[PDB]
């Protein structure tokens, strides 16, 4: 018995440090803590699969229980990135087969996943795979799904939201129905399945006592009546199809919703079917009206009934009128997303525009907001100012102004952005997407000056000249990922701003004063810095990121890797 | 033009 | 009433339900060595005392929380060498309230600090070659997490 | 003291540890909606009252069994439609104790009865084709159990 | 008079010069832990007893040999498992009379026996591959010693 | 020092100091060793790139500058 050191106790304590950023530090205090963290780290996320080789991953963290890889750039969700760009999952599943023998959960986000790679994953991991998320992935088929549901007999959570695959049959669902007992969350929310049987889904409900969340494609809600009675513990449901016919005026009206349902979104729901929610609206904490067929008036009447709403996603039909309603009935609101609606033939109705009026109303009512993302038809410096004054502890704020309107009240937004960034000092993610007149070099510098905590930024049509990019670039102490499109800045200005930014590890840019020369981007050639061009086949894109691995082997023909003198 | 609403804005009309 | 014999010949008179907070002392009333008092020669007598104090107070959650996080916080106003000896002791016995609490207390010291501040407030010599430190730092910031 | 809002606008003043018998109401003091009282619009106010009565009495096992199986048995002297609404309610909230009594009460109705006697005393139409009934009867008597 | 606390809570009243036969108990009256009795939790109480008996008798070489090799030989009329525990105990304390003597006693059991007789009277399984046994036997008889 | 592309060695005597010390720090790079010879002649700054880390063998007259004291 000698004086007990931290060393006599660190193996034990390390497993109580949960925060990824504290593990980060701990791994750096000395060779031993490095090794303990290495052997005990349970979860790792890779924001860009090309950032390191799978060998490196499994040497550093041999006992991962949970992995999450992202592939294609965010821009891919907006049809801006070629389908073949990259994000092949296959080296990662072979590494998982051989060296991550503890893995129980895999989340692939925006990646190419083939049937062969999911067959391998299924056989390698089998009963140990508790959760698989194919999140906005492509490249597989129902054969792959069948393979994982037959070999992974204990899957608790299985997700395919927004993935594109080839649907050959429905036996994957049937196979779950017949043998799976353990399913807690099943999610094919934003997917075309035409060969699966609602009976199978019902039988899954009947067999999976812990089934808490299910999201689904275009199933006729009436066909799910059995499912709803059987899903006793269901807390979340999204999807289905509400198809009214004049024939049955009360087609629905007799829905048994599980008594616990509190997070939901019924697709195509109209004003006539809306009322099946009233009986338990006091209970609803999450609402997804994103695919709803209801008008600005109808929004107000439903929102009004949901005092405990904390999450709302919806199209801009919500209108200023709707935001006013939300402003005083739902004081607990934490997250709001206003996507953009049918923007061709009138804004869906003559109230389906949100503006300064709504924003300022919202700022005053829902002061608990942590996430606010909004496609707005018109802004004013004043509204930004009130966001900044009233709703502190906003963590993620995104504003895009539509291109529909001709006149925008007052445009140069410099003084608004500036007070917004100053009041909301908890802000980690920030998107600001405008029109040319929108922000001046002076405002652009404000953004860089007053955003000490921002890790990610999407900048729209900001600034007037290179002066603005450069002034911006002397700020942003913590900017890690920067996405800019529709900006004027020149090749040498981009290059120079990248050089100045202390924390930058990812850059995606569309629209910039190019030059066939190419050679101006080169003035940011650092070691470990990969620059890729997607040529003007849409305007040229620049993708650049740090990587310990070197240049990817697997580029398409549409993507040119920039290296020193040609 | 998000890829989830581009599918809907057409399943709508 | 049970007798606990510390690691320097020091008998301890302690109540039934107090000594039972330790699953190590509980799994030891089966093959009851209690005949001669429970021999636990890995806990200093100074430490064992502090362990019993903690258990004494927590069992008095019979009269049924707010004032506990108070006593607990005040109980932890000790020095490092002693904090560590408590952890080792909670592990030796089997007091989950005291291990989930001591370990959490040391972890709370690390949370938020930088790698320098960490080895500062624990007196640990940075033994990384600069290449190693760099690779680890790159992995951490460019690739993983 | 916590407020429970029934499915017909009916506030209920109930004690801390009483409302906590429901793990549904407990997991709802984390994201505390309690600011406006816990909104549970799937329990009739008549039913929620009976639920609270049950929780009230069981929590008074503080003063520490024989008289409980008595109150319990007497608590279940209700009608079917109400028994069922209790089950649904115990499942809606999350009262493991409460469900073990109502469910068992329904099961005691089944126990010993023949298939005819069962659908008789629950009014259920035998919808088996005669082949089906026969297969099932054969499986049951010749092969399984 | 000194107190020795055995490895199962068993106090032992023993004289000064008796407990001092053990240099481990002697080097322990410097930093005198004797305040709470000398804590030695590696000797069974049954064994410690036998150790004290041996020391008691040898100290009585005050009244000054022939009858000692007699008592000693008779003292060793014990079983293997107990002989071995004595050795471990003489080493744990530090009783050289009990080490040049216990070790010699076990060695006297080997001396003269053949390899078979050895593992017989100690119950040891011959784990040599036949090739190994042969090489060793050849080395032993053709080459070395 | 930060602006100079090729600099691998710096020796400076005489400069507007500050007991703070902490202003030199704004050139702390990896592999960049900064050494002070205190004003026992005016303070000297010696700084150079090294693959080896901080020398083991400094006298008492030489102070190695590291992050927050
Ligand atoms: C490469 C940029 C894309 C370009 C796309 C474009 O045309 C404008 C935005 C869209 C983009 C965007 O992400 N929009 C938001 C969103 O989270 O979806 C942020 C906005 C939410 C309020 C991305």
């Amino acid at each position: 018995s000698c004086v007990a050191t931290v060393d006599d106790v660190i193996e034990q304590v390390m497993t109580y440090i949960t925060d990824p950023k504290d593990r980060d530090s701990a791994s750096l205090v000395c060779r031993r803590w490095f090794k303990i963290d290495s052997e005990t780290r349970e979860h790792v996320t890779m924001a860009l699969c090309y950032t390191a080789t799978p060998d490196r991953l499994s040497r550093r963290f041999p006992n991962l229980r949970s992995l999450k890889l992202k592939g294609k750039p965010r821009a891919a969700m907006f049809n801006l990135i070629p389908e073949n760009w990259g994000g092949y999952v296959t080296p990662w599943v072979t590494e998982i087969s051989n060296n991550l023998r503890q893995l129980k959960s895999v989340h692939f986000r925006r990646m190419i996943v083939s049937d062969l790679d999911l067959d391998r994953l299924a056989k390698a991991r089998a009963d140990d795979l508790e959760t698989l998320k194919l999140d906005k992935c492509s490249g597989f088929t129902t054969d792959g799904l069948l393979s994982i549901v037959t070999h992974c007999r204990k899957i608790k959570t299985l997700l395919m939201e927004e993935s594109s695959f080839s649907e050959k049959d429905g036996k994957w669902l049937h196979e779950l129905a017949q043998h799976n007992t353990s399913l807690e969350v099943l999610n094919f929310y934003m997917t075309e399945f035409a060969k699966i049987s609602p009976k199978d889904l019902e039988t899954i409900a009947r067999n999976c006592r812990s089934l808490v969340s299910v999201k689904v494609g275009d199933f006729e809600i009436l066909e799910l009546v059995g499912f709803f009675k059987a899903a006793a513990n269901l807390e979340e449901f999204c999807g289905g199809s509400l198809n009214e016919d004049i024939g049955m005026p009360e087609k629905y009206m007799n829905l048994v919703f599980p008594r616990k349902l509190c997070r939901l979104g019924l697709s195509y729901m109209g004003p006539n079917e809306m009322p099946i929610l009233f009986p338990f609206a006091a209970q609803i904490r999450k609402l997804d009206l994103l695919y709803a067929l209801l008008e600005t008036e109808d929004h107000c009447t439903l929102i009004q009934k949901c005092p405990n709403l904390e999450v709302l996603e919806t199209r801009n039909v919500i209108g200023d009128r709707g935001l006013e309603v939300l402003a005083q009935y739902c004081k607990q609101l934490k997250r709001l997303r206003i996507e953009r609606g049918a923007d061709e033939q009138g804004m869906e109705d003559e109230e389906g525009l949100v503006s300064q009026r709504g924003l300022i109303a919202l700022a005053q009512g829902c002061q608990e907001l942590e996430y606010m993302a909004v496609y707005v038809s018109d802004i004013t410096n004043e509204s930004l100012e009130s966001i900044g004054t009233y709703l502190k502890n906003l963590c993620d704020f995104r504003l895009v102004l539509l291109d529909r309107e001709e006149r925008i009240t007052d445009l140069p937004l410099d003084n608004g952005v500036r007070s917004l960034l100053i009041g909301c000092k908890k802000l980690r993610r920030f998107a600001f997407y405008l029109r040319q007149g929108g922000l001046t070099d002076l405002g652009l510098s404000y953004i860089g000056q007053y955003s000490p905590n921002v890790r990610w930024m999407l900048l729209g049509y900001v600034g007037e000249s290179d002066e603005g990019l450069m002034e911006f670039s002397r700020g942003c102490p913590n900017l890690q990922k920067l996405e800019m499109r529709g900006c004027c800045f020149s090749e040498r200005a981009i290059a120079a701003a990248v050089t100045k930014l202390p924390s930058l590890r990812y850059l995606w840019v569309q629209g910039y004063r190019a030059s066939m020369t190419g050679q101006d981007l080169m003035q940011m050639a650092r070691p470990y810095w990969n620059i890729e061009l997607i040529p003007s086949r849409h305007p040229a894109h620049i993708l650049a990121y740090y990587s310990l691995a070197g240049q990817r082997t697997d580029c398409p023909t549409t993507v040119r890797v920039l290296k020193e003198p040609i | 033009r998000r890829a989830s609403l581009h599918r809907f804005l057409e399943k709508r009309k | 009433k049970i007798v606990l014999k510390s690691s320097d010949g020091e008998s301890f008179e302690v109540e039934e339900a107090v000594a039972l907070e330790s699953q190590t002392i509980a799994h030891m009333v089966e093959d009851d060595c209690v005949d001669n008092g429970v021999p636990l020669p890995n806990v200093t007598s100074k430490i064992l005392a502090k362990v019993i104090e903690y258990c004494k107070r927590h069992v008095e959650a019979a009269a049924s929380d707010d004032d506990l996080k108070a006593w607990d916080a005040d109980f932890m106003k000790i020095d490092q060498a002693t904090l560590f000896e408590l952890i080792l002791a909670a592990n030796y016995l089997n007091i989950k309230n005291l291990l989930d609490l001591t370990c959490q207390t040391v972890a709370d010291m690390i949370k938020g600090k930088t790698p320098e501040e960490i080895r500062t407030t624990f007196n640990i010599k940075n033994d990384f070659t600069p290449e190693e430190e760099e690779e680890v730092r790159r992995e951490n910031q460019w690739a993983f997490e």
